[PDB]
Order: structure tokens, then C-alpha cells, then sequence
């Protein structure tokens, strides 16, 4: 299936997954196209960030959702 | 009663600090905590994270029964969010936005109300109230009251002419930022780049299953419902292939009559907002300090909460470039 990510700056790019693919597998196939390493990237669905270890099915996740890339400022 | 205490920072832990006094000053949330109405939401048994809502809310009890220049610590409730989402364990600084999207999910899914098909033939507007009405059915709290809306995306495809609709719950947006406004760049600006016409072609592609292949496509949200607190995250990181760095581009956001009508759904009506608190962040994507700048619910005043210093400031020293996390309630 496909899903959407809206990446940093205004686009939008087009991701082919299964339901079963881990939050690890969506992030290198994000990464694949973008040149962000996994471990900067943040994906927010439905006020969730997902979690390494997870998949897709874990947040019930379907067909045409759009997935919020978001980087990190880091402070204390 | 004024709200005005600081909160002892624990080692980096200002983001944390930024975020709460935040959620402080969010009228109805923190009546929630003040008149314990979580009490009777809170689930039966042996829980791991009861904890959490218990904690965050004597924090909240705290900071709003408390003297001027009190400052408190929030060590007790720093233990139970990193044992909800150990990621926050330890000393190391962290983001305001990922620690705000955690907290409200473990305070929501604490106090869940929730304990435990195709639909093309309907309309678009009442498949979205089907599509809310199973996700109310999962997740439904006093936290979702506050913070959830729902976007619409609409996927056309160019050639056969076909509309997907898909109806994605949020709790915020967060919002890609312009790459320069005439003469300034402004939310609004920020909330079209948002929601603008996705073209989706080349690489991009989408397989349309009417076609049976990929086709160029058009993609578009719109905001089917709106949320009662409005959480607008701007997106301040490059998206440079070798090291991101902060965006420190002024975005100018307004303090009252947040006019949302452009981005509603087609004949779905629409939210007008104002400010009520923002996260600011000063440094780079490495490392930097958190405050929040927050508008009493009580007197209207905005005060300036940095960790420990809690001090007035006029309502025009707010709009600032520092600004992460916008908060607004509905006017
Ligand atoms: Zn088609």
C-alpha cells in the first residue's frame, strides 16, 4: 500500500509499505529519498510519535494516511 | 492563586519546564487538575503510569496554590513521564514537541474513557463523522476534548479524475515554514504551505486503483474538524542531506483573531482562534534553552516562565523569532 509523508519544507513524498513494515523499515525508506538518517527523524500520526520496534499495524495505520516528518531542537 | 511559580530546572530539563508551564496555563486543563475531575477518570487496578496523571496534576495543584517567586520542583513528576517514555531518562536535553506528544499521549491514555468497512457510498462530510466516531471509539479523553481536530486529505488523481479521502486525527500541526514573506513570513503562510495542493508526480507517484497504476496525483488537507486548543509546531530544521540546522526565520504569528476559514473544509465551518502560550527555543538543533511566554486564563497578563524566573512582559515582546510551539485556544 501507499502512504504519505510531508516532509520538511512543503512537499510530500510517496511511500510503498505494508502494514507489517516496522517504524525502522518506514524511516530507510524515508531516508532512501531524502538523505535523513533514521535516528534525526520523528514521524507524528494522529498525535503519536512513532516508536522503533513498532509497525504500522501497531497504530493501525491505513492506506493514504500521512505520516508528519519533524526534526528535533534540543534543549535544557 | 496566580500561577506565577517557576520550575527548578533538573539538569536540561527546560524543555520539560517550557512545556508544562504551557499546559499550566491551559484554562481547561488545568481546571481539570484543579478541580480533580481525573480522579474519577482514572482506571481501576494495579497501573504502571496512574502515576503520571497523578503527578502532573499535583504539579499543576503546586505551581496554581502557590506565593510570587515561589519555585518548585517537578523531580516527582519527572520520574513518572521518563517511566511512560524512558527516552526522557536522564539528564540530556531534548525536544519540547516530542516531550509534549508523549506527556499528552500518557496522560490521555490514562484517563481513556475507552477501557478496551467501505464507505463510499456515503457523502464526504458524513464518511468523516463515521471515521471520528471509530476513533472516539478508541481514543476518548478529557486530553482528546482539548487537543484533537481532524484533517481531511484529498488525493485526486489527474487522469481518471477519482478523489481518495482520508480522515487523519491530529493533536497539533506541524507546519513547514516559508522560505521568505513580502515583507515577512507569516503563520498564515506557513498554514498554506500546510495545506496547499500536493503535487505528487516522478518519483512520487501514487498507484491509483482505478487506473490500476501510477499516476500523477493531487493532494490536499483540509481541516474537517477543529480542535479546541490548537498546537502549532513550526518546523525549524533545514533538510540538508549532510547536518540540519535551525531555521531562525520570524514568523509572524498573531496574538488574537487566528482566522482559520481558508483551511476549512469546503462548506465545513471554521475555528477563529487566539494565543494564549508559546515555546521558544534559543540555540541550535543541538543543544539550546526552552522559556514559555503564557497568558494567565485568570488576569489576561503574559508572563515570562524560565525556569525558576518567572517575570511580567508586555503582550508586545511576545512575537518573537525564538517562537516553536504556538498555543491557541478559540476565541
Ligand atoms: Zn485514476
Amino acid at each position: 500500500m501507499q502512504i504519505f509523508v510531508k516532509t520538511l519544507t512543503g512537499k510530500t513524498i510517496t511511500l510503498e509499505v505494508e502494514p507489517s513494515d516496522t517504524i525502522e523499515n518506514v524511516k530507510a525508506k524515508i531516508q532512501d529519498k531524502e538523505g535523513i538518517p533514521p535516528d534525526q527523524q520523528r514521524l507524528i500520526f494522529a498525535g503519536k510519535q512513532l516508536e522503533d520496534g513498532r509497525t504500522l499495524s501497531d497504530y493501525n495505520i491505513q492506506k493514504e494516511s500521512t505520516l508528519h516528518l519533524v526534526l528535533r531542537l534540543r534543549g535544557g | 492563586a496566580q500561577g506565577l511559580a517557576g520550575l527548578r530546572n533538573l539538569g536540561n530539563t527546560s524543555f520539560m519546564n517550557s512545556i508544562l508551564q504551557c499546559l499550566s496555563n491551559t484554562r481547561e486543563l488545568r481546571d481539570y487538575c484543579l478541580q480533580r475531575l481525573y480522579m474519577r477518570d482514572l482506571h481501576h487496578g494495579s497501573n504502571a503510569h496512574t502515576a503520571l496523571v497523578e503527578e502532573f496534576a499535583k504539579l499543576i495543584q503546586t505551581i496554581w496554590t502557590s506565593s510570587p517567586n515561589d519555585v518548585v520542583s517537578p523531580s516527582e513528576f519527572k520520574t513518572q513521564i521518563q517511566r511512560y517514555a524512558p527516552r526522557f531518562v536522564g539528564y540530556n536535553q531534548q525536544d519540547a514537541q516530542e516531550f509534549l506528544r508523549f506527556l499528552l499521549d500518557g496522560l490521555h491514555n490514562e484517563v481513556n474513557r475507552v477501557t478496551l468497512e467501505n464507505l463510499d457510498h456515503l457523502p464526504d462530510d458524513e464518511k468523516g463523522r463515521q471515521m471520528w466516531r471509530k476513533y472516539l471509539e478508541r481514543e476518548d479523553s478529557r486530553i482528546g476534548d482539548l487537543f484533537v481536530g481532524q484533517l481531511k486529505s484529498s488525493l485526486t488523481c489527474t487522469d481518471c479524475g477519482y478523489c481518495s479521502t482520508v480522515f487523519d486525527p491530529f493533536w497539533d500541526l506541524s507546519l513547514p515554514i516559508a522560505k521568505r514573506g513580502y515583507p515577512e513570513v507569516t503563520l498564515m503562510d506557513c498554514m498554506r504551505l500546510f495545506t496547499k495542493e500536493d503535487v505528487l508526480d516522478g518519483d512520487e507517484k501514487p498507484t491509483c486503483c482505478r487506473c490500476r497504476g501510477r499516476k500523477r496525483c493531487i493532494k490536499k488537507f483540509s481541516i474537517q474538524r477543529f480542535p479546541k486548543i490548537l498546537v502549532l509546531h513550526l518546523k525549524r530544521f533545514s533538510e540538508s542531506r549532510i547536518r540540519t540546522s535551525k531555521l531562525t526565520t520570524f514568523v509572524n504569528f498573531p496574538l488574537r483573531d487566528l482566522d482559520l476559514r481558508e483551511f476549512a473544509s469546503e462548506n465545513t465551518n471554521h475555528a477563529v482562534y487566539n494565543l494564549y502560550a508559546v515555546s521558544n527555543h534559543s540555540g541550535t538543533t543541538m543543544g539550546g534553552h526552552y522559556t514559555a511566554y503564557c497568558r494567565s486564563p485568570g488576569t489576561g497578563e503574559w508572563h515570562t516562565f524560565n525556569d525558576s524566573s518567572v517575570t511580567p512582559m508586555s503582550s508586545s515582546q511576545v512575537r518573537t523569532s525564538d517562537a516553536y510551539l504556538l498555543f491557541y485556544e478559540l476565541a
